[PDB]
């Protein structure tokens, strides 16, 4: 996150960089996990209180 | 139901053997046009995690 530095490695515009820091966010990163997401459920109570 | 205006004739065979022959206006003023309704529901199920 050190913006700075990425800038003037970059020699890259300044506050126009953000849509596409933007753009880079909204990739998918981790596709395959949307192949199936079923997850269940696992609880077991020892001792109950109402 | 509907009071249709049915007719008693044979008509080049589609309405062969039990088969009925509608005419479009019976679609167009939208009689026997019918609302379903469904339910669809989900439940969170908390976990371990």
């Amino acid at each position: 996150h050190d913006f700075r530095t990425l800038m003037r490695v970059t020699r890259l515009k300044e506050e126009v960089l953000k849509e596409a820091v933007n753009l880079i966010q909204s990739l998918d990163p981790r596709p395959g996990q949307s192949i199936q997401t079923s997850e269940p459920e696992y609880v077991i109570p020892d001792v109950l209180v109402r | 139901g509907q009071n249709m205006r049915v007719a008693f004739m044979p008509w080049n065979g589609y309405n062969f053997e039990d088969s009925i022959l509608v005419s479009e206006r019976v679609v167009q003023e939208d009689r026997f046009t019918t609302i379903h309704i469904q339910e669809l529901a989900c439940v969170s199920r908390d976990t371990k995690l």
